[PDB]
């Protein structure tokens, strides 16, 4: 004999999807116009005895995250120079002034020769054209704009909150103990990588796994470290930067100095103890523990291609991952296509003298195997961008509420 | 350049074991490929990802008498314990840029 | 547990507009990509094209880029091929399948097609 | 915003809780400030427009404003029937929401029905 | 585009319909910019702008409301009141008003007398809370 | 606006309408001045119809809900300056009033707040 | 009985409230930078919130309208502003040395080259800008006028203008193909937001204008009545392709970058419009059978061209790529009906809005000037009336309210007052 | 049909500000143009300037732009006129008008007239 009653003012909320706009930090790198200035007081609530069930892999923020990243990569790109008239055939031949690697090509344009990567060309059967000059519509980079990632916040518009998870223990789904309500997000890094999560956020207490499902060895597996291996790479040629006129070109001249391939190390002994941890952690959820190298596919999952300085390194990981349970020979391409799309192709224009980039490694990409062996993985940038939106969810609050108690009205 | 090849038609007697052989191009070397199936006049099944180190991917749902393995730029899809059902169209498919590649296609009958 | 089905015209003249809408059940809210393959008689598969059912970003084979245009409608939770210029070398049988969402050893799969429709071009 | 803090607690703390209830320009950043600002009052204005509507649900439903509004349609048993002891002093008002999510629409049908039978029979005599 | 003035178009939503049928409708009817070059600021003129459109709207809505509780209505839209309607208030009978005639004719012959009614409205509601 | 302010308390009784209805009343830097301008003008308007949808609410816990001269049922206990009915109605302008019960409010407010609510949960 | 509120009804009452203006987000988020035809105004909601309404006719008027005057007033003010920051050229009233140029002859050349003392200097001008003082000459307007030249950077081009009316409020729409404009409409439609409105100036003529479904509308509040204008919409808009056979230099001469026009790049010719016959003679067709329509099929249709008066309203005014002709219609409107290369000139000294205040000076305009526009509606004035012998159209304008009033012929800002009341059978208890 | 009375003082001192008023009954509710015009006596009319009550923007003649100031006021429905600084030669027959709307061929008309209220400057 109970009868419903309305409680207007209970502190009710739903999950729900929304648009959430932007924040930064830099001034109107990334296009920036269309993001807002962030000089806030962030009202960090911290709920009390709020049991919040969250996830991680079926978040529509991280959607929203990638389409903004490819949004603002298309705008970037908009206003720059097409590379149509490039579509000409090549006169190669090698350089000697990784032994053949470089490429020296004449082209006639109305007659120059310029520098090419042999990953970049592909030879028509001495003579050879571009890797897709006619399948994508390949433009290149305009020089004042850098790819230096600029910290990023999200926000949610009015009416809608974002619930932070401050627990350590938390592998990104199941319920969250400690919960808070904010406004704004941390300054997420929109970073591009794989195999390496570089200069990510890192987690506290013990090294931290998370997958979807474990079990099924296809979901990626998403480790997150707590002390960062240090990595400093640099790329050893006195790059010439080469203009030329069609509307400007922007290509390699002659190399000053020596010829030599860009490599990089990386701290053997702390990279060794950050790799016994993340093997103490796969233990659980006794049996042998590989780490073998990328297997297969195209070179953007082979290596761990990343930009650094205007430079895109795709970069040998095999003695990364070698050990059974340190230099690296980054190969350097300048032709790329982002995002796994098609008809879209960037050129990275050169950046001149020697570059030296120096950064955390805070996060890995790793696969299980049938039947064990962690061979790397990934290139899915949704998986990299669930590394710092792991404890996020942009929830409505709703008011409204009923229950059953015992009254008549009249 | 990059294209898939595997033989027009094969068939074995019903209880046999049957070979299916994926060949991939030079430049194709160590690419991960997908096997599909497809009964004749039905929606088309997933089979598995299958690399070339070996590690294959079991979808659920799907029979444990499938099986695969790699050798160099072969990659071997076994069947046993066949029944009238096998019979179908089978093709493997790979991603190797923004572009799918996919068989031309491979008839198995079973007698 | 996602089921796609699809539907259109079974004839079509040539030098006109294809169009075909395939239905899904159980999918995602968003996220998803939804593509659209075809396999000619006597020939192999080749993909036609995909939408982000989230950002709407459309993507096609460059062989048939300046042709086709793939649109999804949410509130039906629909999505619609249109294909230009039909010739009497598109006729074919036509799936819609959602694209894989994970990745594995760069392979982007379609885990669940649709039963296939026939298109023909005849005089 | 604002009312979040008695989240997490028991229905009758909550409804005990809920029944109780010049800048120059010199300042450096200025074009931070003013967003924010825009956005704070873009915030306020959607508040005061949810207020509205849901007085007018409220209004709908016979009870105008007020918080604790008393209605006379029956708690059916299909509605997750439970000892009202546990439902009113241990679980948390989130975790009964996502249990009656999905009857709500009926019991919002359900108490616009009552309302106005009542405000028929009660115009009736 | 969004507020309050979304609802009074809803209200507009049937203007010739029956009078009957006008308050059934009432009563069902109760419940990321590209920023190409230099947008940012403007989006922000432009936002103060649609604020105070927003605010224009909800200041409308509450006066309307605040003249509804004036008299014994509080917050229903539909409402009921104990003052009696003279004979010099057309006469005629209602058959005709509430089946015939929209709105519009109703408000066109009622707009020279709206005042002493909302008058005598108020004054019916303040001597029925006194005498109370 | 204030009207009768400082008059017998049964003239402002009978005028409380007009007091009830008036509460509820480019080039870089300049445009800079201008949004700046807005967010006063904006934020002043918002905070005055806040303001007012709060003492609605206030109302709206009593019994209340809007009208003006409202009515409850909590008994006057003498402790808050007990005196003639008429004296009280016909002397004192209401600013000496509330400063003489300035001291009271909030008891006033809890009791009406309890009354209201044990009416409507012994019901 | 009794009487009931009903808080939430359809109610109109015909009042007038400012309106805010509404740029399109194309308009000015692609490419158009300093341009007067768009400022801060709001960017339009994506889709206007039409809803058709049914069984309702109401009364419209455009000759008491309210949007024309609103939407004028603001077209003089939004002028003013793009025109105040630009500076003044009250230094250059001076005597000025002339002499005709006769490098080439199309039709005279009428051009001036002046030479004036700022401490000789030469300018290049035209014969209606400067006026002889008594050879020495003098610009039309400087004793008594407080002259002005355009910003160099601004363009004038139109560029669509949505009207919404404030919260509140709503804008009527007559959705009939059939209608003249006065009266009852039987259709009306409600919006929030107008559709593309276009600040065009034009005499005679409308360019841009917005083509009329159906047949040719013809609009007047009094056809009887001489005096009041008559406003012709046609259904099939007409080609007008004009060009200023002329290229010019600007000198930078200081005074406040003084821009004065140079020597024209070879030939010189007065500029020419043309349009094409048939289309000319089959429009005219339709209107005179439509005048016939309202007029009887014995009466004579006869036309004329303009009586005289000014120069801003015998000839056809507008502004192209930023330079404005006066370009005479002497011969489209020549022919006697029963039961076309135009030349033209320049004035680069301009009275927009016809008032006596400031004037403003077009900037000089390099290379060769053409456009291509929409002759869509016609502004005619009935000859005077002797009865029932013919009826003579000469065309006139020239008020720009008149011109605005065809664009805005459609709407009507309504006010929504929904706390009506009514009697019932109802008492509370 | 539109009704004017014109009004002010009928003797005015050399070389202070002469004051004018004129009400207007039944003009329109907006648009209209109010004009002042003078003629001095044993000379020709001369228009003085112009009012669009509406906008309210002014127009005055050249040669007094510096002397005159012309106001209006819509709730009393009425337009004033001030002639600051009058001279000797300022003495005259005034008049305010209503010019038409209608244009015909490049022509301002004033069809209704007030009767004229003469203003003689002596000392
Ligand atoms: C609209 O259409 C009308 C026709 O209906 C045109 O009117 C004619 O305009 C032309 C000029 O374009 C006029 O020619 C001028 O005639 C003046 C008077 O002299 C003769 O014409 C009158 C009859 O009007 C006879 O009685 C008389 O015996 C003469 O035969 C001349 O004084 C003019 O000369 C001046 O201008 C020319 C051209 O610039 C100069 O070269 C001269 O030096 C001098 O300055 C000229 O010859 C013609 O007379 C007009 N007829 C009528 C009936 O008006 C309008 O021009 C046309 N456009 C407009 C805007 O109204
Ligand atoms: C990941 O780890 C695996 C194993 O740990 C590793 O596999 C090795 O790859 C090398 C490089 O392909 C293989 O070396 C080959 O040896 C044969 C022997 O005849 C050669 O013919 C091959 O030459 C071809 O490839 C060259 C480029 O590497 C060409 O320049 C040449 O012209 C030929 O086309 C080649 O040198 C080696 O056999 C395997 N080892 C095993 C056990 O498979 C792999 O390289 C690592 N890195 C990845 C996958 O990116
Ligand atoms: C991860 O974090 C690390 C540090 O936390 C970060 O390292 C930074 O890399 C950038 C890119 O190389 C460095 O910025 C450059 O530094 C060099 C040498 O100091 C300068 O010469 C550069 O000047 C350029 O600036 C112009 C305008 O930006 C360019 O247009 C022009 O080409 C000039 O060459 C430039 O400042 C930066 O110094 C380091 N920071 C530190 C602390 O070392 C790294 O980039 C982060 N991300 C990744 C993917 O590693
Ligand atoms: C009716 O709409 C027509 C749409 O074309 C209008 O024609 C246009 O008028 C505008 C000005 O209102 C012109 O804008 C300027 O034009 C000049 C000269 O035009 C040439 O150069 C431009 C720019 O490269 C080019 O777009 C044109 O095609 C011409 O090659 C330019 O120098 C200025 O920079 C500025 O663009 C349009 O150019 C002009 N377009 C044409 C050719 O019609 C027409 O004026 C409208 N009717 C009226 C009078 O309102
Ligand atoms: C991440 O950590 C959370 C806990 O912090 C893990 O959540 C746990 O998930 C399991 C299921 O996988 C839950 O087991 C449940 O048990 C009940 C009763 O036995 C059964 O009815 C359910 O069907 C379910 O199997 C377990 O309760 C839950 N933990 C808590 C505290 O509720 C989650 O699995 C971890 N994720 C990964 C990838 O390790
Ligand atoms: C979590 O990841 C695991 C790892 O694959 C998934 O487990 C598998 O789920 C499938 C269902 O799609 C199971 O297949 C079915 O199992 C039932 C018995 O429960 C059987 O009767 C059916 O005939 C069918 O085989 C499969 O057994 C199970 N385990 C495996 C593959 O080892 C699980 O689905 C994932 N959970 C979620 C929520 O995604
Ligand atoms: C990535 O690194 C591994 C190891 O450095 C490379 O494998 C070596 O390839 C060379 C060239 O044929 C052989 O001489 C070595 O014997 C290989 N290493 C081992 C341990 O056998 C691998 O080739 C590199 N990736 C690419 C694409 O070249
Ligand atoms: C690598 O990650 C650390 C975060 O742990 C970055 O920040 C430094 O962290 C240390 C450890 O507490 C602090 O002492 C420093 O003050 C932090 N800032 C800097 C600038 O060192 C660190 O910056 C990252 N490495 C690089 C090269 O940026
Ligand atoms: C347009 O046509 C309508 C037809 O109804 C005119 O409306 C009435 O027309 C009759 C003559 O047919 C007049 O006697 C009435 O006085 C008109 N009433 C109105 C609404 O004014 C309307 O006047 C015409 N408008 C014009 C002249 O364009
Ligand atoms: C119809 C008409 O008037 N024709 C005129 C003519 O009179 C005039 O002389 C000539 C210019 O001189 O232009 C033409
Ligand atoms: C691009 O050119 C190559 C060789 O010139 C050719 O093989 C290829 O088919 C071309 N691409 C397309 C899409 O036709
Ligand atoms: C693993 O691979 C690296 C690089 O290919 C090699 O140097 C090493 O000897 C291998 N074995 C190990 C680390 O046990
Ligand atoms: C204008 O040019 C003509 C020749 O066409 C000439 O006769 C006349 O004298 C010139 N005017 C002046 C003022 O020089
Ligand atoms: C103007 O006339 C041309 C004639 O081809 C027509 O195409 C165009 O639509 C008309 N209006 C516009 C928008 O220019
Ligand atoms: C300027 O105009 C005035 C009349 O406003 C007149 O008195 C004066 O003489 C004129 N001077 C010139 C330079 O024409």
């Amino acid at each position: 004999n109970l009868w419903v009653t309305v409680y207007y003012g209970v502190p009710v909320w739903k999950d729900a999807e929304t648009t959430l706009f932007c924040a930064s930090d830099a001034k109107a790198v990334w296009a920036t116009h269309a993001c807002v200035p962030t000089d806030p007081n962030p009202q960090e609530i911290h709920l009390e005895n709020v049991t919040e069930e969250f996830n991680m892999w079926k978040n529509n923020m991280v959607e929203q995250m990638h389409t903004d990243i490819i949004s603002l990569w298309d705008q970037s790109l908009k206003p720059c120079v097409k590379l149509t008239p490039l579509c000409v055939t090549l006169q190669c031949t090698n350089v000697t002034n990784m032994r053949g690697e470089l490429k020296n090509c004449s082209f006639n344009m109305t007659k120059v020769y310029s520098l090419f990567y042999r990953l970049d060309v592909v030879q028509i059967n001495k003579e050879y054209r571009l890797i897709n000059c006619n399948t994508s519509a390949i433009t290149q980079a305009c020089p004042k704009v850098s790819f230096e990632p600029i910290p990023i916040h999200y926000c949610a518009p009015a009416g809608f909150a974002i619930l932070k998870c401050k627990d350590k223990k938390f592998n990104g789904t199941g319920p969250c103990p400690s919960v808070s309500t904010v406004q704004c997000t941390h300054g997420i890094k929109p970073v591009v990588s794989t195999q390496l999560l570089l200069n990510g956020s890192l987690a506290e207490e013990e090294v931290m796994i998370r997958s979807e499902n474990i079990t099924n060895n296809a979901k990626n597996i998403l480790v997150q470290f707590n002390t960062p291996v240090q990595i400093n790479c640099t790329r050893p040629n006195n790059n010439t930067r080469k203009s030329i006129r069609i509307q400007a070109f922007y290509a390699t001249g002659d190399i000053i100095g020596d010829i030599r391939q860009a490599h990089c190390n990386v701290s053997k002994a702390t990279w060794n103890e950050t790799l016994g941890k993340v093997v103490k952690q796969l233990r659980k959820h006794n049996t042998i523990i590989r780490f073998a190298n990328s297997s297969g596919g195209d070179l953007e999952v082979t290596t761990h291609s990343f930009n650094c300085g205007g430079e895109f390194f795709y970069c040998n990981t095999s003695g990364l991952f070698n050990s059974t349970w340190i230099t690296l020979p980054c190969r350097i391409k300048q032709i790329i296509n982002m995002w796994q799309r098609i008809g879209q192709a960037m050129y990275a224009p050169p950046i001149q003298g020697v570059i030296r980039c120096v950064s955390n490694i805070t996060g890995l990409i790793l696969t299980r195997d049938g039947g064990e062996t962690f061979r790397p993985g990934g290139g899915d940038m949704r998986d990299n961008w669930r590394s710092e939106l792991y404890k996020y969810k942009v929830v409505k609050i709703e008011p409204l509420g009923v229950a059953p108690t015992r009254c008549k009205r009249r | 350049q990059s294209v898939l090849t595997q033989s027009p038609s094969a068939s074995a007697s019903l209880g046999a074991s049957v070979k299916l052989t994926c060949t991939l191009s030079s430049g194709l070397r160590s690419y991960t490929i997908a096997w599909y199936q497809r009964q004749r006049g039905q929606a088309p099944r997933f089979l598995l990802r299958l690399d070339s180190v070996g590690s294959h991917t079991k979808v659920d749902g799907i029979p444990d008498r499938f099986s695969g393995s790699s050798s160099g730029t072969e990659r071997y899809l076994t069947i046993s314990n066949l029944q009238s059902e096998d019979e179908a169209d089978y093709f493997c498919q790979t991603w190797t840029t923004g572009i799918y590649i996919f068989g031309g296609g491979t008839r198995l009958s079973v007698l | 547990q996602v089921q796609l089905q699809e539907s259109g015209p079974g004839l079509v003249k040539p030098s006109e507009t294809l169009s075909l809408t395939c239905a899904v059940s159980g999918g995602s809210i968003s996220g998803n990509y939804w593509s659209w393959i075809r396999q000619s008689p006597g020939k192999g598969l080749e993909w036609i094209g995909h939408i982000n059912d989230y950002s709407g970003r459309t993507d096609y084979n460059p062989s048939l880029k300046s042709r086709v245009t793939i649109s999804t409608d949410t509130s039906t939770n629909q999505f619609f091929l249109t294909l230009s210029s039909v010739s009497a070398a598109d006729t074919a049988v036509y799936y819609c399948a959602r694209r894989d969402t994970d990745f594995w050893r760069g392979i982007y799969v379609f885990e669940f097609w649709g039963q296939g429709v026939l298109v023909t071009v005849s005089s | 915003l604002g009312f979040l803090g008695a989240a997490g607690s028991t229905m009758g703390a909550a409804s005990m809780t809920l029944t109780v209830q010049r800048a120059p320009e010199a300042q450096q950043h200025l074009l931070k400030l003013t967003v924010w600002g825009i956005k704070q009052l873009q915030a306020r204005v959607l508040a005061v427009e949810r207020y509205l509507r849901d007085q007018q649900l409220l209004g709908i439903w016979g009870c105008s404003g007020k918080l604790i509004c008393c209605t006379n349609v029956p708690w059916n048993s299909s509605w997750s029937n439970r000892n009202l002891s546990e439902i009113w002093d241990n679980m948390t008002w989130l975790q009964w929401d996502k249990e009656i999510s999905n009857y709500t629409q009926i019991i919002y049908g359900l108490l616009e029905e009552s309302q106005n039978q009542q405000e028929k029979n009660e115009q009736d005599l």
